[PDB]
């Protein structure tokens, strides 16, 4: 249900 | 939050969301009281009975967001954990006494429009404003009723209930670093947190200067909005010893 | 810190939300 996050943020 | 309403853009520029990286979902709300420092429940992060043990990789802070679940580009901003502090007395085991924990960001957060921290009390504040009948504000992400999920940050208002009432409302003992909130059966309003809302800020607007401190943070209660049950929160005041400890220390 | 709790988009333009007042007639 949510929108992925810029990858970034897992990194 | 059950029977709440959307919140205003930035009605509660302290609040925040915990994520989980993977699988990516709420996890819980917290709130910011400062531009390094995040405070939320202790059962959001360590809860055994339910295998719960996250640690600092594990998760992600997200401030200044309304909608759930959406990537709110520009204007929401996503935090890493650099620690974890726990109440070292949180009893998890029983009644979820002294139900706090703090979180330390490894960068510090921009201020913006949509994002600024919460007061935390001190003893004179919390003297005037813990008081029966007074009213604190809840909000959450957590789920629109016990038994779905709203599309935007919810808000509810409750009043701060009478010690007395929040035992006689439970099999499960009550201590003083708790105090219960919400409607009285026979009062007709409603409204209560919920799953989710876990962690997330109870707060007062102080009439003698206008600012809003965080009095509470979501706790526990049986079910959600349940008539006779009460919303249990963590008595922040009670535990500030420990607050500035924890910051004073690693700060 | 001492610019807690002052809301940018209220407090510090001098607006009221849409429920604080409930909670100023409750401290009584
Ligand atoms: C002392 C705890 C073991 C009580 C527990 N209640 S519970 O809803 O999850 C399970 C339950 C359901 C019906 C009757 C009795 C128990 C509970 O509230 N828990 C167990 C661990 C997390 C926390 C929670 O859900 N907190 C969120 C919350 C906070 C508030 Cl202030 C109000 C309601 C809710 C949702 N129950
Ligand atoms: C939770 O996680 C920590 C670190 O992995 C561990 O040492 C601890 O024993 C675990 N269980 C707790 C704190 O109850
Ligand atoms: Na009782
Ligand atoms: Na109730």
């Amino acid at each position: 249900d949510f929108e992925e996050i810029p990858e970034e943020y897992l990194q | 939050i059950v029977e709440g309403s959307d919140a205003e853009i930035g009605m509660s520029p302290w609040q925040v969301m915990l994520f989980r990286k993977s699988p990516q979902e709420l996890l819980c709300g917290a709130s910011l009281i400062s531009d390094r420092w995040v405070l939320t429940a202790a059962h959001c992060l360590l809860y055994p009975p339910w295998d719960k043990n996250f640690t600092e990789n594990d998760l992600l802070v997200r401030i200044g967001k309304h909608s759930r679940t959406r990537y709110e580009r520009n204007i929401e901003k996503i935090s890493m954990l650099e620690k974890i502090y726990i109440h070292p007395r949180y009893n998890w085991r029983e009644n979820l006494d002294r139900d706090i924990a703090l979180m330390k960001l490894k960068k510090p957060v921009a201020f913006s429009d949509y994002i600024h921290p919460v007061c935390l009390p001190d003893r004179e504040t919390a003297a005037s404003l813990l008081q029966a009948g007074y009213k604190g504000r809840v909000t959450g992400w957590g789920n629109l009723k016990e038994t779905g999920q709203p599309s935007v940050l919810q808000v509810v208002n409750l009043p701060i209930v009478e010690r007395p009432v929040c035992k006689d409302s439970t099999r499960i003992r009550i201590t003083d670093n708790m105090f219960c909130a919400g409607y009285k059966p026979d009062e007709g309003k409603r409204g209560d947190a919920c799953e989710g809302d876990s962690g997330g800020p109870f707060v007062m607007k102080s009439p003698f200067n206008n600012r809003w401190y965080q009095m509470g943070i979501v706790s526990w209660g049986e079910g959600c909005d349940r008539d006779g049950k009460y919303g249990f929160y963590t008595h922040v005041f009670r535990l500030k010893k420990w607050i500035q400890k924890v910051i004073d220390q690693f700060g | 810190e001492a610019d807690c709790g002052l809301r940018p988009l209220f407090e510090k333009k001098s607006l009221e939300d849409k429920t604080e007042r409930e909670l100023l007639e409750s401290y009584i």
